[PDB]
């Protein structure tokens, strides 16, 4: 599981993405102009915690 | 003593036929009456 | 500077004690220049004109000039030491909208430099290397895909690579308490299957040919061959010679799992008449037959029975080593091990070369020292065939660019007449032909078949492994606690 | 036997999601929480979605 | 070459180019042994009866 | 137990097949760039 930390390299071709950050940002941007700004709560759950 | 021919004769001898099977992961009243 | 093309060099350093060591990665850029002309050579009969490509101009003078530029960059001879760590030719244009290509090239240069530093100074710098002991507490698995219609694999520049067979090696993980399932993909390998003419001579008063101790039917005359075209990491950041050994072990184990390599020919037979039809061997079997056979309406066992009458039941393992490319620095170790002995005078026992030592050491270190107990020190590991293969691409009728390595024996059987088949096989097999003569013969045939509509980019040489060494390697890997479970 | 994405969503997953939801609203004394639906998104989410 | 696109003029209209001939010049470096060519002029045409 | 035949059966076993080959007289850049 931790092979990359053992045998490491400075520049990596795979960095991953932030889908939860992208989707939450779009939803909040859509809601910011209507009258239902305070009716929704967004909860982020990630495997790191 | 008497006696070209097409083809590659060394290629036949370099073929790999089979390998060891240890590299593969292993799976997972009458008589006694008296 | 006295160089033929504009080049860029990427340099990085490492310090041990009070000394500095520098390593460089060289990138010639050739897009927009005229292609090289043909060179006249000397032959037994007369003069011949031999094709050339970009790599043919990178001689010793070029290396000396690059080294001088590198030394001027760091300050002088007293400021450190410099060495070349790799080389690759970039054949596609670079514009202001090519960020992705630049990032990929930078990553490749960084990996090459770091691996060179490790191999040269790991003991003094305390840098470890991959071995099979790191896979002790998990379950390795493998998978294979047979695909031959559509787009092909691509290299770092963007050119197609022939990928009839693809093998993937992974690692299986299960969470202890939550019971989730996942996998981690390590390395991948591509290749295809070729054929070699090899008749058996019974009339020489010899014993019958035995394969695995079993005799074969008298009509068998072709030897299957597997050619490896590429190998690359998937989720691993570093790719070293030990990682290459792991990929080789995985591929060999997967391809022999119940004759899984013949599935490639069986799958190709389903399309019908075409350039990769195995039914062309019907003309070999029966002389009167003059048209390739259609086998798209036969069951799998019928096709297997048909193949058993003409093919040897074994596989030959070969590899194509490019003269320059992304991983040529890694793969140059295979040619270096071909010469076992330096002819240097020996007090008692003949001296052994350094390339052989490096390859043997890699095999022994990956398996934690069992290969040494299984295989004798000094026996052959690699043979040279002597064939120089061109690299390039052409325009396919489906709208994509295809690898020039699509032209092989089966293509000639299906598309051309028997005289061309004889000429192609002869240039691959005859021992009284020099290298340039073989190159000229193959170039002429390809040019006639394609009407001259293709582009050449480089060269490659073909080598093959010793089967006894491979069997010993598989046994040693098993003795170190490593097992694999194919899934497909 | 083949598996797909939904096969990993067991009772442990439900318990963890409920705990995250309760931490979001303030505590057990601030209300009650229930799950109303579930759907897997298999396509990438970018800044133009 | 006779299948596909043809040659074009300065405005952008096609020109029949069944046969194309190129005249060049061959160069070799004296000491470094590099090989190159320099292309001068080209000609197009076809065959009639 | 139940069960002549023509031919010589001992002649086949006395045939000389092959002999040792030692009785015969014996006849008579990119990779390294950096």
């Amino acid at each position: 599981r931790t092979i990359n930390r053992t045998l490491s390299r400075r520049i990596s071709r795979n960095t991953g993405s932030e889908q939860v950050l992208n989707l939450r940002r779009l939803m909040e941007k859509y809601l910011e102009d209507t009258r239902f700004k305070d009716d929704f709560i967004f909860v982020a759950v990630d495997p790191n915690q | 003593i008497q006696h070209a021919v097409r083809g590659n004769m060394a290629a036949r001898a370099r073929g790999l036929g089979n390998i060891s099977g240890n590299i593969y992961a292993r799976s997972d009243g009458a008589f006694n009456l008296f | 500077y006295s160089v033929p093309y504009p080049t860029l060099v990427v340099m990085s350093g490492a310090k041990v004690g009070d000394h500095n060591h520098f390593f460089g990665y060289v990138l010639p850029l050739v897009a927009g220049l005229a292609p090289l002309p043909r060179r006249e050579e000397q032959g037994p009969h007369g003069n011949i004109l031999v094709p050339r490509t970009w790599v043919d101009n990178l001689n010793g003078t070029f290396i000396n000039e690059v080294m001088a530029a590198m030394y001027a960059a760091i300050g002088g001879k007293s400021n450190g030491t410099a060495r070349i760590a790799g080389l690759a030719v970039v054949t596609n244009e670079i514009t202001a909208e090519s960020a992705h290509l630049a990032t990929t090239l930078l990553s490749a240069a960084d990996n090459a430099i770091q691996t060179a530093i490790e191999i040269r100074l790991g003991d003094k710098l305390g840098l470890p290397q991959f071995n099979l002991g790191m896979m002790a507490s998990d379950q390795p698995i493998s998978s294979v895909q047979y695909n031959t219609s559509g787009m092909q694999d691509s290299d770092i520049v963007g050119n197609p690579v022939r990928s009839d067979i693809t093998v993937t090696i992974s690692n299986r993980i299960r969470q202890a308490m939550s019971d989730y399932d996942s996998q981690q993909r390590l390395v991948a390998t591509t290749g295809y299957i070729d054929l070699t003419y090899s008749p058996q001579n019974p009339t020489f008063n010899q014993g019958p040919v035995l394969v695995n101790g079993y005799p074969v039917p008298p009509t068998v005359q072709y030897q299957p061959r597997y050619v490896m075209t590429s190998a690359y990491p998937l989720e691993l950041d570093a790719f070293t010679p030990n990682t290459f050994v792991l990929g080789l072990i995985g591929t060999i184990a997967t391809l022999n799992s119940g004759m899984a390599w013949a599935q490639s020919l069986i799958s190709n037979a389903a399309r019908g008449i075409g350039p990769h039809n195995p039914g062309a061997l019907a003309m070999v079997l029966d002389p009167e037959v003059t048209a390739p056979l259609d086998l798209s309406t036969q069951t799998n066992e019928q096709i297997y029975k048909f193949l058993q009458q003409v093919l040897y039941p074994s596989l030959l393992i070969s590899i194509d080593v490019p003269e320059e490319g992304e991983y040529s620095w890694l793969l140059r170790m295979i040619p270096a091990a071909e010469k076992i002995y330096t002819g240097k005078v020996e007090g008692e026992v003949r001296e052994i070369s350094e390339g052989y030592k490096a390859l043997y050491r890699a095999f022994d270190d990956v398996t934690l020292g069992c290969f040494s107990k299984k295989y004798q020190y000094g026996l052959p590991l690699v043979y040279a065939t002597g064939n120089r293969i061109p690299l390039g691409h052409y325009n396919h009728q489906d709208g994509h660019r295809h690898d020039i390595r699509d032209m092989d024996d089966l293509y000639m059987m299906n598309i051309t007449n028997p005289d061309t088949v004889e000429a192609w096989e002869d240039s691959f097999d005859r021992t009284d032909m020099t290298m340039s003569q073989r190159v000229v013969a193959r170039h002429e045939i390809i040019d006639r078949v394609l009407s001259g509509s293709w582009e050449q980019t480089g060269w490659a040489m073909r080598y093959d492994f010793d089967p006894l060494a491979l069997q010993a390697l598989i046994e040693a890997a098993a003795d170190a606690g490593f097992t694999i479970r194919p899934e497909n």
